[PDB]
RNA sequence: AAUAGGGAACGUGAGCUGGGUUUAGACCGUCGUGAGACAGGUUAGUUUUACCCUACUGAUGAUGUGUUGUUGCCAUGGUA
RNA sequence: AACGAGAUUCCCACUGUCCCUACCUACUAUCCAGCGAAACCACAGCCAAGGGAACGGGCUUGGCGGAAUCAGCGGGGAAAG
RNA sequence: GUGAACAGCCUCUGGCAUGUUGGAACAAUGUAGGUAAGGGAAGUCGGCAAGCCGGAUCCGUAACUUCGGGAUAAGGAUUG
RNA sequence: GUGGAGCCGCCGCAGGUGCAGAUCUUGGUGGUAGUAGCAAAUAUUCAAACGAGAACUUUGAAGGCCGAAGUGGAGAAGGG
RNA sequence: AAGGCUAAAUACCGGCACGAGACCGAUAGUCAACAAGUACCGUAAGGGAAAGUUGAAAAGAACUUUGAAGAGAGAGUUCA
C-alpha cells in the first residue's frame, strides 16, 4: 500500500539497478540497492559445468 | 536538465545576472534616452537555445 | 489571510498529506505568525493542528 | 503525424557551442563546428556571402593587441622611455 | 488641461475629467448619452438603478445585434443593454464632480449635468490564437471622459 | 513605471493555398 | 549608394496567397520578415537608375 | 379515375448524397521496342464559410388623429 | 481448405433505413455582466420587360418606395477562398 | 470489492475545483445519448448507421479439407 | 488662426521634378462590430476571515470526481 | 635560349588617419544618426529590424482637495 521510489537519479531498472527492498528502524519500507550475484569459479579443462568448492563465490 | 558541464553553468550564470532592470539613478544621467532594459529575458516568450 | 505555508509546513510535520491536516478556524491570525517549522510544532501539541483521522472503509460487508 | 503531433520529439541536441566561434555551431556527431569548421587549421569563411565576414572580420570586436600597434606605429616602435 | 466648449458662466460652474481608463467605449458612449441634462442627484440615483437591473439605458447609434428589453420604453426606444461597469466608472466621477463643487462652494443637490463627451483612447494590444497557425489580435478600447456641471438658476 | 516589453513581429508560417485542388474532369 | 537593397537575399513569394509579385524578403522572427525587397517602389529599395 | 408532355443558368451542392465521373494506388485486355495511352472494363478514393446586404419567414415597431384605453369599419394582399 | 477492418449477390433473425414522424434529456444556440476578433468591402443593395459584351442594382418604360432593429433562413449578390 | 483479469464499475491512501468565465430561460436548427404501436429494407448506388447475438456449465455440432481444421459452426437448454 | 527661425521673387544652370489605380511597398484607420464567439473529459454549495472591493484567494463543514497501466509519489531528456 | 637579381613611371570598395562635395536629410542616406550586425527567428549554414527632437534653464508641478490607487479639480514654474 506504501508506494516506494528510486533513490537514486537513475529511473530504470537496468542491468545494474535492481534491488530488494527492506524496513528500517524508523518503520519505514525503504528500497535498498543491493550488489550483484557472484559467481563461483569453473573448473579447467572440459569437465562439467557447476563450480568449484572451497572458495567463496 | 539537472546534469549539466561546468561550461553551461558558467553561461547560464552570465545570463541570470543581465535579466535585470536598470537601476534608478541612471535615468538621471547626463545624456541618456535609456528607459528600460530591452535586453530582458522571460523564460517562456524567448528562450536562449543553450 | 493566507494560510497556504502553514497548511504545507503541517502537513510535513504530521507526516500526512494535506487532505488531512488542520483542525479550528478560531485561532487563524494566531498561526499567521507561525513560519518557521520549531513555531509549528508548539501549535501541535497545543491543540490548534490536530490529524483529523482517516475516513472509515469497513470490510464488515 | 506530419507536423504538430511529431514537434514533440524534438529532445536531444545536435548543435552544441564551438570552443573557437562559440556560435552553436559545433555538430556532435560530426564534431565539427559549422561557421569556421574547427579542428581544420584555418577559419571557414567564403566569398559567396559578404555578410558572413561582416560578421566576422578583423575590426569586430575588441582588437587588444591592434589597438596598440596602430598606436606604437607612428612614433617608430621606440624602446627609450622617457627623458625627466 | 483643454476642454471643448468650456462653460458659458465660469464663477458658478463646475468641471471634472478622466482620461485613459479602462471601459469599453460604446457602452460608455450611449450610457452618456442618457444622462446628457439629467439633475445629479437623479442621475447618480439613476445609474445605481442600472447597475442593479431596474432602470435600463438604450443604446441608440451603437446596436448592432444588441438584443431588446423592456425597460426601454421609458426612453421611447426598443433596444437596451445594463453595462454596470460602464455605467459604475462615471458613477465614480459624479463623485468627483461634486467634490470639486463644493471647493468652489456650490450647492451641488442644484446641479445638472450639461456636457458630457465619451472620446477614444490609444488601443491598448494583446494577441489571440486562431486556426491553421494564425494570430488574431485582441484590442481593448479604452476611453477619455469629461464633464462640465452647471446648475440651472 | 515597468519599462515596455514585447511586440515581436508574428513572422507566421506560410500555409498551403485554396485547400483541396479539386477540379474538372470534364 | 554604391550597392544600395542589393545586400539582402530576397525573392518572389511565387504563387497565390493574395500578395503582389514584388520580391519579398526571406525567414521569420523580427519585423522586416516578409516585406517588400529591392525595386524602386518598395521601403528600403533601390531607387530606379541608381547614379553611377 | 389517370399513371399526360414539359420550362425555371440541361431549376435545385456556402441544401445533401459521392454511386458514376474526373487527379495521385492498382489489376486485366488491346496497341507501342519503350515511357505510356484507350467516350475500353474494374476496385480504393478530404465536398470549406454565412456573423454581411437583400429576398423571405416570423418578432418589436415608427408616422398622424392633443395624451391613453375599449369596441369597431375595410382599402389592399392571399384564398381550397 | 484455413485466412482477409478485401470486392459482389441472396436468405433467416433484427431494427425509426422507410410508411411517418413524434417525444425526452445533455451541452449549446437565445437574453444578460465582463472581455471581445476575422474573412470580406468601387459605390451601394426592391422587382418585370426592353436594349446592351445577346442573364442589370444603377440606364429606358412601367410597378412602386417610410425610420430604426431582433431570431432564423439559404433564392440571389454570375457571393467569399 | 466484484470478476478469469493490471477489463469495466464503486470506494481508502494521495490529489483536484471540472479544465481561458458566470447568471436567467427551456424557441428553431444542431452536436452527443435514448426510446416508440402495426409492418420489417418497402429506404437506399449499397442493411450506410443502428439494432439483435454476446458471460458460463451440460447437450449438440454439417458440407468441405492440405485430415491440422472447419467450430465458440449452426441449433437447443440452464442460471436468482 | 495657430507656430517659433527661417525664406522668396526675377536671369541663367542642374535634376533622384508632379500620382488615383501596379491582387503596388511601408505606416495608419474604418464599415463588419459590441457581432462570431469565451460549449471535449459529469458539479458545485453555505458561512467565517483578511480586505475600499470577494462566485473564482485562504479556512472550515457538506456534496463530488481522478481510483494504484491514477488528475498519486519520484526520475532521465529538455527548460534555466 | 633552356640560370639569377633590380628603384621610378603603375594598381588600391580592406585598414590607420585626414580634406572636400551644383550629394541624401529619419519610409531618405549603408542594414544601423539612438544599448545595430543589437533585439528576435532557424537545429544549422544563414536571414535580420523598428527606433532622433521637452525647454534658454528642469525651473520635470512643492502644496490644498475628492479617490484605495489609475486619475482629477484648485495652486505653482516658464515666453508657451
Ligand atoms: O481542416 C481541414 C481543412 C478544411 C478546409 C480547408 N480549406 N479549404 N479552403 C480553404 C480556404 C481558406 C482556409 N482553409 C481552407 C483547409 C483545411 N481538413 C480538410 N478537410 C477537407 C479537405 C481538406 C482538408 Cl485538409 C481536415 C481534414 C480531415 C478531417 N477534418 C478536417
Ligand atoms: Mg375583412
Ligand atoms: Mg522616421
Ligand atoms: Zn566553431
Amino acid at each position: 500500500v506504501q508506494r516506494l521510489t528510486y533513490r537514486r537519479r537513475l529511473s530504470y531498472n537496468t542491468a545494474s539497478n535492481k534491488t530488494r527492498l527492506s524496513r528500517t528502524p524508523g518503520n519505514r519500507i525503504v528500497y535498498l540497492y543491493t550488489k550483484k550475484v557472484g559467481k563461483a569459479p569453473k573448473s579447467a579443462c572440459g569437465v562439467c559445468p557447476g563450480r568449484l568448492r572451497g572458495v567463496r563465490a | 536538465s539537472s546534469h549539466k558541464t561546468f561550461r553551461i553553468k558558467r553561461f547560464l550564470a552570465k545570463k541570470q545576472k543581465q535579466n535585470r532592470p536598470i537601476p534608478q539613478w541612471i535615468r538621471m544621467k547626463t545624456g541618456n534616452k535609456i528607459r528600460y532594459n530591452s535586453k530582458r529575458r522571460h523564460w517562456r516568450r524567448t528562450k536562449l537555445g543553450l | 489571510s493566507m494560510l497556504r505555508l502553514q497548511k504545507r509546513l503541517a502537513s510535513s510535520v504530521l507526516r500526512c498529506g494535506k487532505k488531512k491536516v488542520w483542525l479550528d478556524p478560531n485561532e487563524t491570525n494566531e498561526i499567521a505568525n507561525a513560519n518557521s517549522r520549531q513555531q509549528i510544532r508548539k501549535l501541535i501539541k497545543d491543540g490548534l493542528i490536530i490529524r483529523k483521522p482517516v475516513t472509515v472503509h469497513s470490510r464488515a460487508r | 503525424t506530419k507536423g504538430t503531433s511529431s514537434f514533440g520529439k524534438r529532445r536531444n541536441k545536435t548543435h552544441t557551442l564551438c570552443r573557437r566561434c562559440g556560435s552553436k555551431a559545433y555538430h556532435l556527431q560530426k564534431s565539427t563546428c559549422g561557421k569556421c569548421g574547427y579542428p581544420a587549421k584555418r577559419k571557414r569563411k567564403y566569398n559567396w556571402s559578404a555578410k558572413a565576414k561582416r560578421r566576422n572580420t578583423t575590426g569586430t570586436g575588441r582588437m587588444r593587441h591592434l589597438k596598440i600597434v596602430y598606436r606604437r606605429f607612428r612614433h617608430g616602435f621606440r624602446e627609450g622611455t622617457t627623458p625627466k | 488641461v483643454r476642454y471643448s466648449l468650456d462653460p458659458e458662466n465660469p464663477t458658478k460652474s463646475c468641471k471634472s475629467r478622466g482620461s485613459n481608463l479602462r471601459v469599453h467605449f460604446k457602452n460608455t458612449r450611449e450610457t452618456a448619452q442618457a444622462i446628457k441634462g439629467m439633475h445629479i442627484r437623479k442621475a447618480t440615483k439613476y445609474l445605481k438603478d442600472v447597475t442593479l437591473q431596474k432602470q435600463c439605458v438604450p443604446f441608440r447609434r451603437y446596436n448592432g445585434g444588441v438584443g431588446r428589453c423592456a425597460q426601454a420604453k421609458q426612453w421611447g426606444w426598443t433596444q437596451g443593454r445594463w453595462p454596470k461597469k460602464s455605467a459604475e466608472f462615471l458613477l465614480h466621477m459624479l463623485k468627483n464632480a461634486e467634490s470639486n463643487a463644493e471647493l468652489k462652494g456650490l450647492d451641488v443637490d442644484s446641479l445638472v449635468i450639461e456636457h458630457i463627451q465619451v472620446n477614444k483612447a490609444p488601443k491598448m494590444r494583446r494577441r489571440t490564437y486562431r486556426a491553421h497557425g494564425r494570430i488574431n489580435p485582441y484590442m481593448s478600447s479604452p476611453c477619455h471622459i469629461e464633464m462640465i456641471l452647471t446648475e440651472k438658476e | 513605471s515597468w519599462w515596455p516589453l514585447p511586440l515581436l513581429l508574428l513572422l507566421l508560417l506560410l500555409l498551403g493555398p485554396a485547400g483541396a485542388r479539386a477540379q474538372e474532369d470534364e | 549608394s554604391e550597392l544600395a537593397g542589393h545586400q539582402t537575399s530576397a525573392e518572389s513569394w511565387g504563387t497565390g496567397r493574395a500578395v503582389a509579385r514584388i520580391p519579398r524578403v526571406r525567414g521569420g522572427g523580427t519585423h522586416r520578415s516578409g516585406q517588400g525587397a529591392f525595386g524602386n517602389m518598395c521601403r528600403g529599395g533601390r531607387m530606379f537608375a541608381p547614379t553611377k
